[PDB]
């Protein structure tokens, strides 16, 4: 599964700044969904990939940003 | 409300040097992306710099990379950038920005830098 | 190189009560990552729109967002006395992010 990796406290996305392949948005990535995931830059937020089918990815059901 | 305040601007010479500060209040700033921006008087808006939340994600516009250094201190909810070997190109008022991932959320009212002989 | 967004007219007079159309054409598809800044005499900009369509907070229903890929408007559907203002738009599917030289609505 694929998808913006958001707060999930919040409802935001996470924002990074270089496009494309990305370490802070593959680390944040990874510390939410796990080691497999990966994740990079797109349109200046965060979006994990290899995420298993069951994740909760934007926009969260209960909160909106 | 959401309030971004800047400080630190002023007239140098060119290859003078200085340090804005910008302070935010009204919403959590260590969950947000926080960035600096330009505009020329009567002229058009230019992103500068830019730092993600955690300080993990940094960038510049090409016309100031080796010049400029962004730094943020979350517990004093500040942004900085430290502006060295200032050019007369890079005259104008220094906005700082909420980040709205993408876009430029919430703007503070900015401060003039001039670089003048 | 980087993207061009065209606004267009660069200059829009009309009469309050009216109706201002203003048009952002990008040099390519930027998608729909796209937002409209409103930028009043003497003041720092405002964000009215982000994803070309997604109103921000506090940005009264008379104004509306659209379009997707090269062309996108501004619409005002009934212009109050403070809507006078120069207007740019801003994409972000690209880097460096690029604005528009800006529409101003002046009175006619």
């Amino acid at each position: 599964k694929e998808g913006y990796l958001v707060d999930k406290n919040t409802g935001c996305k996470y924002e990074c700044l270089k496009l494309g392949d990305n370490d802070y948005c593959l680390r944040e990535c990874k510390q939410q969904y796990g080691k497999g995931a990966g994740g990079y830059c797109y349109a200046f937020a965060c979006w994990c990939t290899h995420l298993y089918e069951q994740a909760i990815v934007w926009p969260l059901p209960n909160k909106r940003c | 409300e959401v309030q971004l305040v800047e400080s630190g601007g002023g007239l140098v010479q060119p290859g003078g040097s200085l340090r804005l500060s910008c302070t935010g209040s009204g919403f959590t700033f260590d969950n947000y992306a926080m960035h600096w921006l330009r505009q020329v008087p009567g002229e058009g808006l230019e992103w500068v710099s830019g730092i993600s939340r955690s300080s993990g994600d940094i960038d510049y516009a090409d016309s100031v990379k080796g010049r400029f250094t962004i730094s943020r201190d979350d517990a004093k909810k500040t942004l900085s950038l430290q502006m060295n070997s200032l050019r007369a190109e890079d005259t104008a008022v220094y906005y700082c920005a909420r980040g709205g991932v993408g876009s430029f959320d919430t703007w503070g009212q900015g401060t003039m830098v001039t670089v003048s002989s | 190189s980087e993207i061009v967004l065209t606004q267009s007219p660069a200059t829009l007079s009309v009469s309050p009560g009216e109706r201002a159309t203003l048009s952002c054409r990008a040099s390519q598809s930027v998608r729909s990552y796209l937002a409209w800044y409103q930028q009043k005499p003497g003041q720092a900009p405002r964000l009215l729109f982000s994803d070309a369509s997604n109103r921000a907070t506090g940005i009264p229903a008379r104004f509306t967002g659209s379009g997707s890929g090269t062309d996108f408007t501004l619409t005002i559907s009934s212009l109050e006395p403070e809507d006078f203002a120069i207007y740019y738009c801003q994409q972000y599917r690209y880097s460096p992010r690029t604005f528009g030289q800006g529409t101003k609505v002046e009175i006619k």
